[PDB]
């Protein structure tokens, strides 16, 4: 289906002397594939996916050198922003960046991405045209005007439509066996008697990959909207995900309710109900 | 001073069975600044061997961490996760509920 | 592969 | 009816050298009666209600002296908070305080109030018991523990149940003619033809005091809920307030709609409809 | 960096009548930090005589200002209020609408 | 009449 590549970068300024921490995390199809952390004893980009071992020592040295430069760029940028917002001198602040590309099933570029956050809030974003900028506030407009003047979008557009797409094509080929793999959810219904002659019916979906899933509860083939409790999709910690959806039903009427699980990894949507033990 | 309160989910990797080894997860999300302290407790005592995922952030810019520990649940044991963060005046403790 | 920023903020 | 007194205090730290600005605004029954501003050429509390002229020069000197001390307290407090949150050294920050009392129609204390905000967000508040504190975050808990140790709530409780109530009784007596006065809303309906054979009916309420008002639109004696547009109550600038509520109705059916205006100043609720001209 | 975007209402003190003196209000609320720049414009030109209320804040901690000017509306004149604030990348202009 | 804070934050 569709593909993506992202680099999630964070620079955190620390109290007084200790110098900012710089972290860069690379993703291919929402899965971590590389990581750099300035706090490491020997800071370098390291493989985080087994298919990344295919890259020679030169890839890692080049990537590490880019991170060393990025760390310095974020130091200067954090200082400039401190002066725009007048928090000025030596406090604890965050600067974040997201960049990358989205590809179609035909591997053609759908969209380029470039965004910044200061203190976890939107600061400046490159528009979908990859030519113009949207600043979030007055201080970010100083950055926008600086970047409009120096034609910064042009070099970002070149990476996003070029190297970003080119390297993602390479990674998709090298990690083909891994990236194409789906893990089907294993579903079951739990039964939790409560007050007023009612029972909670909980439909669990476990062991699935990717995280994208839909769990629906129906009363005699009719969808149940706001009356349904859901947990946010959560990692199992083994590469798979979990999710559950529950409904409060009257005791004795459990067989009128059905749960359906929709996942790209499934041969067809699952249909299940409370299976009482004998 | 810009702060986002962490959201916490405490849950097992596999459906729990008393006496069977499992993994207890503490999934902490939606927080800012990234500095956080996560403890996992068994019978109200700190568990020493607690794994933490590496610093990561979501599309909305907020930070997240997955803390985990091996555990073998029993009828009498209780498990919890305790989070200390700049956004909270006191640590927040969320107990594991085997039905959630 | 990662991108390098040039012009600072 | 019910009465209140509040002091709204603000300390704003400014870039580098220029020293923080301290402002204190006093209110009796939601109306400004006194003001101190450190930015004034001769900083002093000044009367903001005509009935406050009844106070001798000694009242103003005492009040001004309290503000001079408050200005210094906020300077020290702003510095301490800078160190708790690590923004530390010399940036632009805000510290705000609200304090006072609410009285019943019998002039008996209903509730004491004490709250602080840092950067416009809740920091610490004295609970309704006037004994215990609720801190909003980790840094504010440092303040809470400091204040629990020194028994700060005890001196706040003494002012809130004592001097606050005592002085409010005095002000209510001195400003009796002014404070008891209500201004009735003058209401009218405007007619704004639009698309799809529809018309906006806008019910205006003007010249009222206090700001508290309710505007309802009814279709043949039946209340109209979410389908109604409302503006926030706004000051006319002469001491009175304005508000409007609108409904989109079919043209030719305007006489089926009625607007009702509820205000404490009115002899009875107003009832009105679109009055077409001849 | 903690910022709240101002909310703006532009309106006359009295119902408008072409050729009759009135007062045009620009009510700016719900903003933080307190520093703000408010201009009132007639036919897209800055009005020199613009009154501003003194710095005040609401129960929710947010700041508010009432800016005003004397004006005699006519069929051809337009009036607006322009707000510059730290929360906004560009100034925000709200035109007076005699029906609001 | 206004109140005076004593213990600082």
């Amino acid at each position: 289906g569709p593909h993506s590549m992202r680099y999630f970068e964070t620079a955190v300024s620390r109290p007084g002397l200790e110098e900012p921490r710089y972290i860069s995390v690379g993703y291919v199809d929402n899965k971590e594939f590389v990581r750099f952390d300035s706090d490491a004893e020997n800071p370098r980009y390291e493989p985080r996916a087994p298919w990344m071992e295919q890259e020679g020592p030169e890839y890692w040295e080049r990537e590490t050198q880019k991170a060393k430069g990025q760390e310095q760029w974020f130091r200067v940028s954090l200082r400039n922003l401190l002066g725009y917002y007048n928090q000025s001198a030596g406090g604890s602040h965050t600067l974040q960046q997201m960049s990358g590309c989205d590809l179609g099933s035909d591997w053609r570029l759908l969209r380029g991405y470039l965004q910044f956050a200061y203190e976890g809030r939107d600061y400046i974003a490159l528009n979908e045209d990859l030519k113009t900028w949207t600043a979030a506030d007055m201080a970010a407009q100083i950055t926008r005007r600086k970047w409009e003047q120096s034609g910064a979008a042009e070099h970002y557009k070149a990476y996003l439509e070029g190297e970003c797409v080119e390297w993602l094509h390479r990674y998709l080929k090298n990690g083909n066996a891994t990236l194409l793999r789906t893990d089907s959810p294993k579903a079951h219904v739990t039964h939790h008697p409560r007050s007023k002659g009612e029972v909670t019916l909980r439909c669990w979906a476990l062991g699935f990959y990717p995280a994208d899933i839909t769990l629906t509860w129906q009363l005699n083939g009719e969808e149940l909207t706001q009356d349904m409790e859901l947990v946010e999709t959560r990692p199992a910690g083994d590469g798979t995900f979990q999710k559950w959806a529950s409904v409060v039903v009257p005791l004795g009427k459990e067989q009128n309710y059905t749960c359906r699980v929709y996942h790209e990894g499934l041969p067809e949507p699952l249909t299940l109900r409370w299976e009482p033990p004998p | 001073m810009i702060q986002k309160t962490p959201q916490i989910q405490v849950y097992s990797r596999h459906p729990p069975e008393n006496g069977k080894p499992n993994i207890l997860n503490c999934y902490v999300t939606q927080f800012h600044p990234p500095h956080i302290e996560i403890q996992m407790l068994k019978n109200g005592k700190k568990i020493p061997k607690v794994e933490m995922s590496d610093m990561s952030f979501s599309k909305d810019w907020s930070f997240y961490i997955l803390a985990h520990t091996e555990f073998t649940p029993t009828e009498t044991d209780t498990y919890a996760c305790r989070v200390k963060h700049a956004s909270m005046a006191e640590p927040k403790t969320v107990y594991w509920d085997r039905d959630m | 592969a990662s991108n390098e920023n040039i012009e600072t903020m």
